[PDB]
């Protein structure tokens, strides 16, 4: 016996431009597919059709690689639980509002270009003793970065901010900026009032409205929004 | 060098404002909350097309010539609620007779 | 290496000259409570602006003054069915957006931020509308 | 002419972004190098983002500790297949290495005294073996190489490297026996690019998955080791793999040994710490191939839990809540999603799963790649390696729990240290011939267009299957036999593959076809090496061949003992060839370094019966 389950899926290919965007559907058979959506998309590209391309890694939901749009939210392939109702078809577009290159694979290069530029690592007025010894760190300094550090980058939320999708081109985004927030609370970094600076124009920081799209749907689930909230608050109050 | 973190503590101040107008505007009607309110109305107003312009207006030209059409249309708005305090009931007792209907 | 602003703007000179498609975004996303009351707030502030704007045109541009066109109104002695529908209708938008804003400026002090919290002060935030505009209606 | 080639010119060029790869190519900038860093994922996506437990350092921050004990434990790990002079410069390099992480910002978990907290980790000890359990893993919680990782990638951002990133490398540009660049695939749009560089550092991970479970990233296919053996050169100890204790059962996702060293012990269907009885000492934190065997004999001999009796168990839960939020969140998340297990009140089902390659690309303890000639080693000019793609060999026939991310950071700054010793930025860049690399284009167009008969992942899963069945934990003879003579076969049906995508860009029909082709070349070595050698030592076990066999028998006193020629004894490093159009194996054997790089200052450690 069997259970086919139907999976509606966005495709383009680059090489045939023309041909506009559409929706193909599959039929699995759960019984002999792994739990997670992204399980679904390997067995469909082993078995069904092996021009379906898509972006993947660790299995695991720690490298970012599969972010997609599963279901109307994004989320990991990987740790997306197949909806096991036989009778609903699920979805799979790519992360919203993005430039596709092929099929589920979006341009991530401008979310790689502002996090660059918000020059995420440690400064410290006086580099020239760096490597000499480790530096200090009290426990409850290092409880500050829990809920910021473990951003795995991949975009979930940036691309779920309907801020984020009229003004990408200007607007940092939720993961860049929980990113500079993370360096602004970082007790050995000295650079926390050139941090802020940075963000004094209309955009970069201030088109988020506090939509929180972006804290629902963190697979990690951290809260970016919080973080926003707490930069708004030191540059409203720091000399 | 502190412009928009100054504009958003500003935008808040005003909208805090307006809250405190509300009551006010039931507990001492008259020309201070009159004039009030047509100042915190149109100023909270002008900023919030403002968020909502540069949230969904593109393009150099079309951002100039949407902030200006702003300017005009925020002018006009204090004026005829000033001339509407100043030569008929004002805002507080309009409110009072709407509601009497 | 390339600056992240050189980055940048090669990225949109590639793309917008590109045959690449923009990937389904408003058409496609779920819906969640705070996202339709993150764009109600928004669409109830444009609708009072417009309101008081139009108001205020009218007191420069109506031939009579306020109390004739009030006098007017109620020698039509209109249901007070009717009236009272009316009146919940007027102060709604602003009753949404009162409660609403409050409900951001708690979250500027930087209070409220969990998913559960979100969700509850938005239902708070519909209930406290909708009592808020039935009793005033009826006065 | 069907591809248009696009040349570079750099001073190095770096293959790899993992945690080797980005030390090495900034370690480079920062010399002033004009260099490259070629990689086929955006860096943060690397392997080495996946990393938990920690990674090894004498910094002396728990009790009091002594790098050479470190350097000990890990020539006892490696069963003296390790090389001394390398390991010697590993650990002593150690507590310098995890301080300059600190220094770029890593966020480590802290002590009171506000320094790096380290746990407790596998066969690690005090005083040479004689002193009790060592804590020197230094750790971020249980996240430590997705922050490793995350803080290397934001320091690269700091100097003037040039990334290529979703570049697919397909093979070194060699010309008399030099390294001079590499030529690649740019994924993104279809093009060919040649790299050409006087010096080229591989640093491209692992080979996990030729097996069918693996805690390997789908990207762990062995690319820069095949393209080592398309070049005629020798890859090293493929046949030691390591089969990590606790995998999750079912998915494969890998569980920290940090559960272990803080605490947490494996029990069986009966509910005992069955450790207790296989490693009296040690118990659940003896070296990884003794658990991984000792865990196999439990579900062989009808102690495994589940309806399948299949797994065993690790137990979490007498330890206090706070202390596995504190130390072991990540795990903690895991176990839920994967096994629906809440870990503060059941145990998590675990089994021993494929994880890391002991072997892979020979190198001196400088980096620099070296082949084997007349019973003498030799430097590869212009070509180095670093990280799990090479054997250096710190880790020998077993690796020590938090060694490799510490491998990873010491050689790929020792590889950046030796180029800027050996060379100056802006000499001449080396001339190739202008149709050099046409045979990897001749392939790759081979591959795009193939109407055979047996599709990529057909081929693929027979490959996993029989590895998985006929190259386990423990070993035989006649199975070994039977699972080379099976990928000899499928080697030679590759001949009849079938792929369907036509197009260039993002092909990753095309790029999953030529990862099968790396990844066979891989398997291939490894158990054709497992083959010949009749002997068990570290990770490789023969129940046709138990003991270890060494020089002398180190059982007994040496007075008297008569000297095994290197033909007849094991202890020596197997170096694997492939002749590529037919798939035939040549093995040949070379010495192990045992002289340290200063007798006096760290002594060599003699090979000793070796129990935990
Ligand atoms: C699998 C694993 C391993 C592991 C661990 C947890 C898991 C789930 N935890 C560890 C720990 O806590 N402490 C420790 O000491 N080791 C631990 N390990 C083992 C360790 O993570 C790995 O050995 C290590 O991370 C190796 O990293 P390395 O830098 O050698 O490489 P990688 O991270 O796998 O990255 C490979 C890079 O090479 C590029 N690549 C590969 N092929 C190509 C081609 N063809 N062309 C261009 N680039 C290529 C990849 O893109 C990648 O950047
Ligand atoms: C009468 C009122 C009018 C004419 C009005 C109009 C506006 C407008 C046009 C906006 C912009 C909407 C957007 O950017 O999405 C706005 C936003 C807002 N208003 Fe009002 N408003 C009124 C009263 C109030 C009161 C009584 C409070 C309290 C309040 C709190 C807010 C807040 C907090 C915002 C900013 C929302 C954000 O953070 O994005 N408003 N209002
Ligand atoms: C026209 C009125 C729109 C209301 C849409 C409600 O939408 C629902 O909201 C809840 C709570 O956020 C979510 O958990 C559901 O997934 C979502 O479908
Ligand atoms: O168990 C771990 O965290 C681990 O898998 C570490 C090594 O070193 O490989
Ligand atoms: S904050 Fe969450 S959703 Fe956003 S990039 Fe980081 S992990 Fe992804
Ligand atoms: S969804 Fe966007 S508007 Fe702000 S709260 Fe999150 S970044
Ligand atoms: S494949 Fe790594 S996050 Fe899903
Ligand atoms: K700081
Ligand atoms: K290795």
């Amino acid at each position: 016996t069997s259970r086919i389950k139907k999976f509606s899926i966005y495709r383009w290919d680059p090489d045939k431009p023309g041909d506009k965007p559409r929706m193909q559907t599959y039929e699995v058979d759960l019984n002999k597919c792994g739990p997670m959506v992204l399980d679904a998309l390997i067995k469909i590209k082993n078995e069904l059709d092996s021009t379906l391309t898509f972006r993947r890694s660790c299995r695991e939901g720690i490298c970012g690689s599969c972010a997609m749009n599963i279901a109307g939210g994004n989320t990991l392939a990987c740790t997306k639980k197949i909806d096991p109702d036989l009778s609903k078809t699920t979805k799979i577009y790519p992360l919203p509002h993005m430039y596709v290159v092929k099929d589920l694979v979006p341009d991530l290069s401008n979310f790689y270009a502002q996090y660059k530029s918000i020059e995420p690592y440690l400064k410290k007025k006086d580099e020239s003793k760096q490597g000499k010894e480790q530096y200090l760190q009290s426990i409850e300094d290092r409880q500050k970065l829990d809920g910021l550090y473990e951003c795995i980058l991949c975009a979930c939320c940036s691309t779920s901010c309907p801020s984020y999708w009229w003004n990408g081109d200007k607007y940092l985004g939720p993961a860049v900026l929980m990113q500079a927030y993370r360096w602004m609370i970082d007790s050995r970094d000295d650079y926390t009032e050139e941090r802020l600076a940075q963000l004094q124009d209309p955009f970069s920081l201030y088109r988020c409205h506090t939509i929180m799209n972006c804290t629902r749907t963190c697979p990690k689930g951290l809260n970016p929004g919080k973080a926003i909230a707490e930069i708004k608050k030191m540059m409203a109050t720091y000399k | 060098s502190k412009a928009a973190s100054l504009h958003w503590t500003s935008e808040r101040a005003v909208s805090a404002l307006l809250l405190g107008l509300l009551p006010a505007a039931y507990l001492y009607p008259g020309p201070a909350v009159d004039y009030s309110l047509a100042a915190a109305l149109t100023l909270h107003g002008h900023w919030g097309l403002g968020q909502v312009i540069t949230d969904y207006v593109h393009g150099d030209t079309p951002i100039k010539v949407a902030n200006t059409g702003l300017y005009v249309l925020s002018a006009i708005t204090f004026t005829g609620l000033c001339y509407f305090n100043y030569y008929d009931v004002g805002i507080c007792k309009a409110v009072a007779m709407l509601w009497s209907i | 290496a390339t600056t992240a602003k050189e980055e940048m703007a090669r990225f949109w000179e590639k793309n917008t000259k590109s045959s690449r498609p923009l990937s389904p975004h408003i058409s496609i996303y779920k819906w969640s409570l705070p996202m339709a009351m993150s764009i109600t707030h928004r669409g109830t502030g444009v609708a009072l602006s417009l309101g008081v704007s139009l108001f205020s045109l009218a007191a420069l541009l109506l031939p009579e003054q306020f109390p004739h066109y009030v006098a007017v109104v109620k020698s039509l002695s209109l249901s007070p069915a009717l009236i009272y529908s009316a009146k919940f209708a007027l102060v709604f938008p602003l009753s949404y957006h009162t409660w609403n804003g409050i409900r951001h400026l708690v979250w500027d002090m930087g209070k409220g931020f969990k998913l559960s919290q979100v969700e509850q002060s938005g239902v708070v935030v519909l209930i406290l509308t909708l009592l808020s505009s039935a009793a005033i209606a009826s006065e | 002419t069907q591809y248009p080639v696009v040349d570079h010119e750099f001073d190095a060029v770096v293959v790899g972004a993992g945690g080797a790869g980005l030390r090495a190519a900034f370690g480079l900038s920062e010399a002033g190098f004009n260099t490259a860093c070629v990689t086929k994922l955006f860096p943060t996506r690397s392997h080495t983002v996946a990393a938990q437990g920690g990674i090894n350092a004498a910094l002396g921050n728990m009790e009091d500790d002594n790098w050479r004990w470190h350097f000990y434990d890990t020539v006892k790990g490696s069963d003296w297949l390790g090389d001394q002079d390398a390991i010697h410069y590993m650990t002593e390099q150690a507590p310098a290495a995890v301080i300059e992480l600190e220094n770029y910002g890593m966020p480590f978990s802290r002590t009171e005294e506000g320094k790096i907290y380290q746990r407790a980790f596998g066969g690690q000890s005090l005083q040479f073996g004689k002193g009790g359990q060592a804590h020197r893993c230094c750790c971020v919680a249980d996240r430590t190489g997705h922050s490793l990782l995350h803080t290397l990638y934001g320091r690269s951002l700091r100097y003037d490297t040039s990334y290529f990133v979703e570049y697919f490398a397909l093979d070194l540009l060699m010309e008399n026996g030099e390294c001079r660049g590499v030529i690649a695939l740019c994924i993104e749009d279809g093009t060919i690019h040649r790299f050409r560089a006087k010096n080229t550092v591989i640093a491209t991970g692992g080979y996990g998955r030729t097996y069918f479970s693996c805690t390997s990233a789908h990207t762990s296919t062995g690319d820069g080791t095949a393209m080592v053996t398309r070049a005629g050169l020798p890859c090293q100890d493929l046949e030691f793999v390591q089969f990590h204790p606790t995998g999750i059962y079912g998915a494969g996702c890998l569980i920290t040994e940090g559960c272990r060293g803080e605490g947490g012990i494996l029990i069986n269907s009966q509910g005992e710490r069955f450790m207790e009885r296989y490693a009296p000492v040690a118990k659940d934190l003896a070296s990884r191939d003794v658990v991984s065997r000792s865990m196999t004999i439990e579900i062989r001999e009808g102690r495994g839990c589940g309806p399948e009796k299949d797994h065993v168990y690790l137990q979490l839960h007498h330890l206090p809540p706070q202390q596995l939020a504190t130390r072991l969140p990540g795990i903690s998340e895991t176990a839920m999603i994967f096994a629906g297990v809440d870990v503060t009140k059941e145990p998590i089902p675990v089994l021993p799963t494929v994880h890391y390659n002991m072997g892979g690309i020979p190198t001196n303890y400088k980096g620099q790649v070296i082949t084997h000639v007349n019973g003498e080693d030799k430097v590869v000019p212009g070509l180095y390696a670093c990280g799990e793609a090479a054997s250096a060999s710190v880790h020998g026939a077993n690796r020590l729990g938090a060694n490799s991310l510490l491998d990873l950071v010491v050689f790929g700054r020792a590889c950046a240290l030796t180029i800027a010793e050996t060379c100056k930025p802006g000499e001449p860049v080396p001339s190739i011939k202008p149709n050099a690399g046409e045979e990897s284009v001749a392939n790759l167009d081979k591959l795009r267009f193939a109407d055979g008969t047996i599709r990529t992942s057909e081929a693929r899963l027979n490959m996993q299957k029989t590895m998985q069945s006929h190259a386990a934990v423990f070993r035989t003879g006649s199975i070994l036999q039977e699972g080379c003579e099976k990928l000899s076969q499928i080697y030679r049906d590759l001949a009849h593959l079938k792929t369907f995508d036509r197009g260039i860009v993002w092909n990753t029909d095309l790029v999953e076809t030529l990862e099968l082709q790396n990844l066979m070349l891989c398997a291939l070595q490894t158990i054709y090496g497992a083959e010949a050698r009749k002997e068990s030592r570290g990770a490789h076990a023969r129940e046709d061949y138990k003991l270890r066999i060494d020089e002398f028998d180190y059982s007994k006193p040496l007075q008297g003992q008569q000297k095994r020629p290197f033909e007849e004894h094991w202890r020596k490093h197997t170096l694997s060839y492939v002749d590529v159009k037919s798939g035939k194996v040549t093995l040949k054997y070379r010495p192990v370094i045992d002289r340290t790089l200063n007798e006096e200052d760290c002594s060599s450690v003699p090979p000793a019966i070796r129990s935990y």
